[PDB]
């Protein structure tokens, strides 16, 4: 398959990079690197960007970069 | 035959059960023997002709008591017009039962005229295939 | 000749044959099989159970339990209560 | 990501050679060789499980026996090829094999 | 009598104390042969002792094929040894014996018909399953296993008394049945 | 079905003389009588030869003659050709406790003597014209 | 008969590169070379604890480390156990015996422990 | 205590979709569910190979007890069906073979053996041992052979077994070499291939039984058999 | 309308023999244990909490048994009959006709 598969295997990386400890927010590309996924689309780059980073309550909008929400869960 | 139908339908039911688990299937085991063994001795012994709102008394006890008895009962029909219903018409003896039927053979009581066995000289056609008839009028015009 | 009398039935030795070589399946790494269900999600957006089981050829139980943390029963009533594979 | 058997062989070994001497001149990536060892080894496969139909034999003693994922690494001395062309004496062979 | 059992196998389970991984043992024992797909153990055999072993990845050890108590204790301190210097820290707790097997022969032929007719309680022999005689009394824990041939097998006992003793009890009432 | 296709196809039907087995399983020939004095039921175990064809997607259609399988029995009217008593002398009749001046045409079912009376229907196949006066 | 077979793995080799190489876009000309090369190179101890007491209990490790003598690469489909023996089946495999490279179909052997 | 709802006569109790809206939700516990379709099995089962209803509601009676015993929960009821049925078929004096019942049952011979094993362990009954004179007359009868060979036959197999050339030799065994005697003497004749196909063991047993008992002929005779 | 059912004593609806064990008891006994089964079945049900077809359905059903325990020759429902026939003897099966 193509444009549904990957996005779990951002989702699953973040949340594992979020239960090390690392609260600050990681770029597209940066998530990117280690999920081996360099060659992603650029349509998916974009639907990624503009709806699949947002509708989420686990994603945080901090300072134009994507991270953890911890404070909407409870801790 | 409906016996072997129902013989059929459950070698048919064992054989899926085998086969959705993918192997194969014995024979000898897959046929049960108890149907038609059973169904037939059953509708004998009882009478009652079906799987249990049949027809009933097809089948009757022997009436060994004189040989005329035996005879009598062997050679015996049977109408299946509902014997308690107060009908005139059937029961009346019928111009057609010149040799076919005894005239005088009756029981007495409520089957008066439902009952009634074979004369001397009466041999039931036991049947035929139509074929050869049907082709030798083909041959002929 | 009927009923003859035999230790074991053909198709049984043959099924009991067949699974010698075949095998049990192995419990296997949770990355390995994570990757087969996302994999075969990609394909077909609903499974049922005994699908998944036959194409990521793992034990039930424990399939299960790795698909408990991220899939979920959603219930429909025009067939079965399912599965679904997407984490959320 | 395949068997990968026939890499540690006499021609294996050539062909991994071969490769180096070329990247060595940049003359190609690491990638093409390994896609290169990739058909090369199933074209082996291939070719060995298809185009063979002898049959030899052979005797020994065995005194180490290995069992890991499906590959054994047995180790055998005194051993005596033994075919009906021809009789080969040899003092060590360790036995490979995978499926 | 005249006559003891002797040895073939002793099954004894001991616990190493601590988790394993069986593929890293796998990896790298010298003589480690483990396939999941037949099973959840890897398999180790040493040929001085003659004896095999297993483990599973809960560190418990089950060793069988020696031919007496110190052999069986000092194969599994031998299997232990190979175990922790692959770098896990394998112990030595709660060793117990928990099976042995003997066999010896009585040299004469027995009617196993009339045994089994004078202890049908205890006694069991079916021709087709298995032409052996199989035996079970109460106060010992044992199966013995007595043939025409004369030969009779020991299995089930805890300690080598256990063995003898279950051999005397069962002597005298086989020298009834001489052929 | 199943991916394979079994089809099982039945052939020529076979009937033998009637039999009874005993406690230790031996067949053996029935007599009438003695299923009268048994309170027995005179029954002939019918035959059936089977073919069982193989498809595997393959083309190993390689069919299984399953030859005579046991499927049941039918109670036997005496004095039939396929019953014991057919075609036999007055003196062999005498010597198998059965009356020679016997009309047979019943069937024994548990040590009855069980008849079928000849039911009576309206002709099959042919029109009728009736008046219904109501 | 062993150099023929050679020549029709060969044959089969560069037979199935070809559609790689024009995935890849590298030129056909270095297939020829590499074919070049590839022609060119071959021809009463109470206290249980410590286990130092025993020694010298293992052989030389060595013999897979070196891999000098003769490696067998081949396949097999059942390998069974009969109490003193390991009963073989193979199918097609090679050998490389003294530097000459033999080869098989099928192979029945046995072994000694 | 129980009564079923049939199919309607008038067309009133139907709903807009059909299904008569009236059923039998047929309950009955699942352990009554579990004995009915074991004397099912049992019943098609013994049927096969024409067993009298004696032995078929002995076995109905040792099923129930060991049903109600609740200890072989861990096997397929069907083996505990077919181990009750040889169980049954040893205490009326007319035993089967394994073999037998494995013919006409979906279970193997070790599975069969193991379960009556355990039968006889748990539910605490003593079996007669088998002795070779039982199955002379249905392996004679099967074959269609007379009454002299019969007794023939039967008189070769127990004195084989009294004057003891066959030490630990399986009494089937025994049995078919004594068919085997008692038909290479007479007008008719059986092959090896068919005593197999009758007794179950394999022809190489027979030979087996047969070089082993060829000496010593006359003895094991009768008086008299027309030779 | 009905919220209690009298059961009748055991003068009314007795025990017959066979070969003596079997104890068969009358088709009013048989019916009233169906009874008192599915009226349990709904009494616990009605707390345990299932859906209201459910509960709708089981109603009807026992609606249709109290009717037969009651009519059993009126037009429509099926006859409620034993295992293998013998449609089971009601009320207006003892009282009206012949030998009633």
């Amino acid at each position: 398959g193509y444009k549904f598969g990957v996005l779990a295997k951002i989702v699953n990386y973040m949340k594992t990079r979020h239960q090390r400890g690392d609260t600050h927010p990681l770029t597209l590309d940066e998530i990117l690197d280690e999920t081996q996924h360099l060659d992603i689309g650029l349509k998916q780059k974009q639907w990624l960007m503009t709806e699949a980073l947002v509708n989420n309550p686990k994603i945080e909008v901090i300072d134009g970069k994507y991270a953890f929400k911890p404070k909407y869960n409870v801790r | 035959r409906g016996m072997f139908k129902n013989l059929l339908k459950e070698v048919r039911i064992y054989a899926q059960k085998f086969i959705d688990r993918g192997k194969d299937f014995n024979l000898e085991l897959a046929i049960k023997t108890r149907i038609i063994s059973d169904g037939l001795k059953y509708s004998l012994a009882t009478g009652n002709w079906g799987d249990q709102q049949a027809r009933a008394g097809v089948s009757q006890v022997l009436n060994r008591l004189t040989f005329a008895s035996t005879l009598s009962h062997l050679r015996r029909l049977n109408s299946p017009i509902g014997r308690d219903g107060k009908l005139a018409k059937p029961r009346q003896l019928h111009n057609t039962l010149w040799g076919m039927v005894c005239p005088a053979e009756t029981p007495e009581g409520h089957a008066v005229g439902l009952v009634k066995n074979l004369a001397l000289m009466a041999y039931i056609s036991v049947g035929s295939q139509p074929s050869p008839i049907l082709e030798f009028l083909e041959e002929w015009s | 000749t009927n009923y003859k009398p035999v230790a074991n039935h053909q198709y049984n030795i043959e099924y009991e044959r067949k699974k010698k070589e075949d095998g049990k399946r192995a419990r296997a790494d949770k990355q390995h099989v994570l990757d087969m269900l996302f994999s075969a999600f990609e394909k077909h957006q609903y499974y049922n159970l005994k699908d998944l089981v036959d194409i990521t050829k793992q034990p039930v139980v424990y399939l299960k339990e790795i698909l408990k943390e991220i899939g979920v029963q959603n219930v429909k009533g025009i067939h079965k209560n399912t599965w679904e594979l997407k984490p959320e | 990501m395949a068997y990968q058997l026939y890499r540690n062989t006499t021609l294996g070994n050539s062909l991994q050679e071969s490769l180096d001497e070329l990247i060595q001149s940049q003359q190609i990536t690491p990638q093409l060789a390994l896609q290169v060892l990739l058909q090369f080894d199933k074209a082996i496969n291939a070719a060995l499980a298809q185009r063979v139909r002898n049959r030899v034999n052979f005797r020994g003693s065995l005194n180490t026996y290995r069992f890991c994922d499906n590959v054994w690494t047995f180790v055998l001395n005194d051993v005596e090829f033994r075919e009906v062309t021809e009789l080969i004496k040899v003092d060590k062979v360790k036995i490979v094999a995978c499926d | 009598s005249g006559i003891v059992p002797q040895l073939q196998n002793i099954v004894s389970t001991v616990n190493l104390g601590c988790k394993l991984d069986l593929k890293t043992i796998a990896l790298r024992a010298r003589n480690a042969e483990y396939n999941p797909k037949r099973f959840a153990a890897v398999i180790m055999r040493i040929r001085e002792p003659r004896t095999t072993a297993l483990i599973f990845s809960s560190g418990k050890m089950v060793c069988t094929g020696a031919k007496s108590e110190e052999q069986s204790r000092l194969a599994a301190r031998k299997y232990a040894r190979v175990v922790q210097k692959l770098g896990f820290p394998a112990k030595f707790l709660d060793f117990k014996i928990q099976n042995m097997v003997g066999s010896c022969d009585v040299k004469f032929p027995i009617r196993l018909e009339g045994l089994v007719l004078t202890h049908q309680q205890f006694s069991s022999y079916e021709p087709e399953l298995f032409p052996g005689l199989i035996y079970r009394m109460i106060k010992p824990r044992i199966v013995l296993l007595i043939f025409v041939s004369g030969k009779v097998v020991l299995t089930g006992a805890k300690v080598r008394a256990e063995i003898y003793e279950a051999f005397e009890n069962i002597y005298p009432i086989l020298k009834g049945f001489r052929k | 079905q199943a991916p394979p296709r079994y089809l099982l196809k039945f052939e020529q039907i076979y009937l033998s003389k009637p039999t009874h087995w005993e406690r230790d399983g031996a067949p053996s020939p029935m007599m009438p009588n003695e299923a009268r004095l048994r309170n027995l039921t005179y029954s002939a175990p019918l035959y059936v030869d089977i073919t069982k064809t193989v498809i595997k997607e393959g083309e190993e259609q390689l069919q299984t003659q399953h030859q005579k399988t046991f499927i049941g029995k039918i109670p036997i009217m005496l004095r039939s050709t396929y019953c014991l008593l057919n075609g036999l002398t007055d003196r062999d009749l005498c010597e198998l406790n059965e009356c020679p001046l016997d009309p047979g045409g019943y069937f024994i079912i548990n040590g009855s003597e069980k008849v079928l009376i000849a039911q009576e229907k309206m002709a099959t196949n042919t029109v009728y014209v009736f008046a219904k006066k109501d | 008969t062993v150099p023929k077979l050679y020549r029709s793995v060969i044959e089969d080799v560069i037979n199935d590169v070809r559609d790689i190489f024009l995935d890849d876009g590298v030129d056909e000309q270095v297939l020829m070379e590499l074919k070049t090369l590839w022609e060119n190179k071959l021809m009463g101890q109470v206290e249980e604890e410590p286990l130092n007491s025993e020694d010298d209990v293992s052989d030389e490790e060595g013999q897979e480390l070196f891999d000098t003598e003769n490696v067998v690469v081949c396949q097999y489909d059942k390998i069974h156990r009969s109490k003193n023996k390991w009963k073989f089946h193979l199918k097609d495999g090679i050998m490389n015996l003294n530097g000459r490279d033999y080869i098989f179909s099928k192979a029945i052997g046995d072994a000694e422990w | 205590l129980s009564t079923m709802i049939g199919k309607g006569t008038g067309a009133a109790s139907f709903d807009e979709f059909g299904n008569s809206k009236y059923q039998n939700r047929r309950t009955m516990s699942s352990s009554d569910r579990a004995m009915m379709n074991a004397f099912k099995e049992i019943t098609t089962m013994a049927d096969r190979i024409n067993l009298p209803r004696n032995i078929v509601d002995r076995t109905n009676n040792l099923f129930k007890q060991v049903y109600e015993q609740k200890s072989l929960k861990g096997r397929a009821n069907d083996a505990i069906a077919s181990a009750c049925l040889y169980i049954a078929c040893r205490q009326e004096g007319v035993p089967r073979t394994f073999k037998e019942i494995c013919a006409v049952s979906r279970i193997s011979k070790k599975e069969i053996g193991r379960c009556f094993k355990l039968i006889l362990k748990a539910l605490e009954t003593s079996v007669d041992l088998i002795t070779t004179g039982d199955f002379m007359s249905r392996f004679c009868s099967n074959l269609c052979l007379p009454k002299q060979v019969q007794m023939a036959a039967t008189h070769i197999a127990r004195k084989a077994v009294e004057l003891d050339l066959v030490p630990g030799r399986s009494p089937i065994s025994v049995a078919a070499a004594a068919i085997y005697m008692a038909s290479q003497a007479s007008a008719e004749k059986r092959t090896q291939k068919e005593i197999g196909d009758i007794a179950g063991v394999a022809d190489v047993t027979i030979r087996q039984s047969y070089r082993l008992i060829y000496p010593r002929a006359p003895d094991l005779f009768p008086t008299d058999f027309k030779f | 309308i009905v919220t209690v059912l009298p059961v009748p004593p055991l003068s009314v609806r007795p025990a017959v023999v066979m070969q003596g064990s079997a104890r068969n008891q009358d088709d009013l006994t048989h019916k009233l244990a169906d009874i008192v089964k599915i009226n349990n079945q709904l009494r616990r049900n009605e707390q345990n909490g299932a859906a209201a077809h459910v509960i709708a359905e089981d109603v009807k059903l026992l609606q249709f048994h109290v009717a037969t325990m009651v009519d059993n020759e009126l037009p429509g429902l099926p006859r409620a009959m034993q295992k293998s026939g013998r449609p089971l003897k009601s009320l207006k099966q003892r009282l009206k006709g012949k030998e009633g």
